[PDB]
């Protein structure tokens, strides 16, 4: 077994790096698109 | 035996439960509802972006931003946040469509901080050049500019009791200004090394300012040098406070330090870790803000991460 | 007392500086204005909304051909959604550099 | 170009010190189909050219 340059596990795991007891998100895609206002007025 | 040894109160120590890893650039600054739904920060992404502080989801991420975001704050009485970066631009964010609508100008250099008079409605703006700027909001004219530093005005908070303006700067003093007349009424020399964090408590007087030398205590009407605190030695960034007087000073070399507000007794002393990519001299602590609950405690750090701390439910960590 | 160039001093009226959004919209009363802010709770509220907001989430033919089987895929699964953020070892950067360069 | 130079180097450098990215059989294997497939094939290999060479 080796290791193919594709994929190339540089760096440990967030879950290992952290504990499995934190949660760690990766969002870095949004919701609620540009369009859909925060405070939605009153009408 | 020590003066003041027995009678520190017991707060309890605070733990991560997430991490927050969206940004492509340090985040920066941290804000938070009046309303507690969600926060919002800058980054040098130069893109605000606002999270559900519940489930720590991404609800949008807002530009428009030339370079990076050095401040960010959102109105309380008013449907609008507003931002500022070293793009020498102040903006007004309206919520309501999530669009850009008031674009203050006149800042010489980069800006730096900004923060909201909590009852009337100006904005205090902090900058690099030398000068601090009220800027009116609906009519976006600067109503004075607060020329009377010598170098970087780090930080700058108000409030409604007198003295109005507090700012910290890179010159290594704090002053505090009159903000009808404009004229500073008492200039602060201590810290051998820049102030770049002061805040106030809520409850009564008594504000904090922070510095690689020596964080320090006030007291505000006249300034009053109340008490000096530890030895947190790193170059620090931020200052937060909590109603129940605990107090948070995060700084650039990733360590944090939890006080008391009462005693000045460093409570927990936590150093947390980079998220992989980063190297390990990349932790730092650029903000740190509590929620409205004050139950949570979140910090944007170096790491281009968000993190999210809170308390812990034991008692056997007792003070010594 | 003889202002700056903005008050007195000049008559340059320049653009961007034009009567521009007069009027300020205050905080009404469905959103979140300070007077519904001065009682409310903050602390079990977030705790029932993360309560609640925490379990959304729940043969004959090839037999002469040389590599018979790879025997697996990427070797166990291809489902990471991690995130370096060295800039030039994420995976964005990545696809970037595969999909342009060639 | 600097980045594709710089990744470029990166996995230079990553082939040497991480071993050939092929497997001894794994490239036995290949071999020996090669002299099969050329020696079915009744392939005369090519000479080096003669300084006399008349083409």
């Amino acid at each position: 077994e080796v290791v193919l340059h594709e994929d190339k596990k540089y760096y440990p795991t967030a879950e290992e790096v952290y504990g499995p007891e934190v949660e760690t998100i990766v969002q870095e895609e949004d919701t609620q698109p540009l369009t859909e206002p925060i405070i939605k007025p009153v009408k | 035996k020590a003066p003041t040894m027995p009678k520190p109160q017991w707060h309890p120590p605070w733990k991560l439960y997430r991490v927050i890893s969206g940004h492509l650039g340090w985040v920066r600054c941290i804000a938070v509802e009046p309303g507690n739904q969600w926060f919002v920060t800058g980054s040098a992404d130069r893109t605000i972006k606002i999270w559900d502080l519940a489930s720590g989801k991404l609800k949008l991420s807002l530009t428009g931003h030339i370079s990076t975001v050095r401040g960010v704050i959102v109105s309380t009485r008013s449907p609008y946040l507003f931002s500022c970066g070293e793009d020498k631009q102040v903006k007004c964010w309206d919520l309501e469509y999530n669009k850009v609508i008031r674009h203050y100008h006149g800042h010489l250099s980069a800006v730096y901080g900004l923060d909201l008079h909590p009852t009337i409605d100006v904005l205090v703006t902090c900058s690099r050049d030398s000068t601090a700027r009220i800027w009116d909001v609906r009519t976006k004219a600067s109503v004075h500019t607060l020329s009377g530093h010598t170098n970087a005005v780090a930080t700058v908070r108000c409030q409604a009791a007198e003295p109005q303006i507090i700012t910290g700067s890179h010159d290594t003093t704090i002053r505090l200004w009159d903000l009808v007349a404009g004229k500073t009424r008492v200039t602060l020399t201590n810290h051998k090394k820049s102030v770049r964090a002061v805040v106030l408590h809520p409850r009564h007087y008594t504000f904090a300012s922070g510095s690689p030398d020596n964080i320090k205590q006030w007291k505000f009407p006249d300034g009053s040098f109340i008490q000096n605190l530890s030895g947190h030695n790193a170059i620090i960034n931020t200052l937060t406070v909590n109603s129940d007087g605990v107090l948070v000073s995060g700084a650039d070399n990733g360590t944090m330090h939890l006080w008391d507000w009462r005693t000045g007794y460093n409570f927990q002393r936590v150093h947390a870790a980079v998220q992989p990519g980063s190297l390990d001299s990349e932790s730092g602590i650029f903000a740190c803000a509590f929620d409205q609950s004050e139950s949570r405690l979140l910090t944007a750090e170096a790491d281009k991460t968000i993190k999210v701390y809170r308390e812990d439910d034991t008692a056997t960590e007792e003070t010594h | 007392k003889g202002e700056g160039d903005l008050s007195q001093l000049s008559k340059q009226y320049s653009s961007r500086d034009l009567p521009s959004h007069t009027k300020i919209k205050y905080r009404q009363t469905t959103q979140d204005a300070p007077e519904e802010v001065r009682n409310r709770d903050f602390r079990r509220e977030l705790e029932e909304r993360e309560r609640a907001a925490a379990r959304e989430k729940n043969r004959r033919w090839d037999d002469d051909v040389v590599f018979k089987n790879c025997a697996k895929g990427v070797d166990d699964q291809k489902k990471d959604k991690r995130f370096v953020n060295d800039t030039l070892r994420s995976e964005f950067h990545k696809k970037f550099m595969e999909k342009y360069i060639k | 170009t600097r980045l594709y130079l710089k990744a470029e180097q990166e996995r230079q450098h990553n082939y040497l010190k991480d071993g050939p990215y092929i497997t001894a059989e794994e490239a036995v294997a290949v071999y020996t189909t090669t002299v099969h497939w050329l020696e079915s094939r009744r392939f005369s290999p090519i000479p080096f050219p003669p300084l006399s060479y008349k083409h």
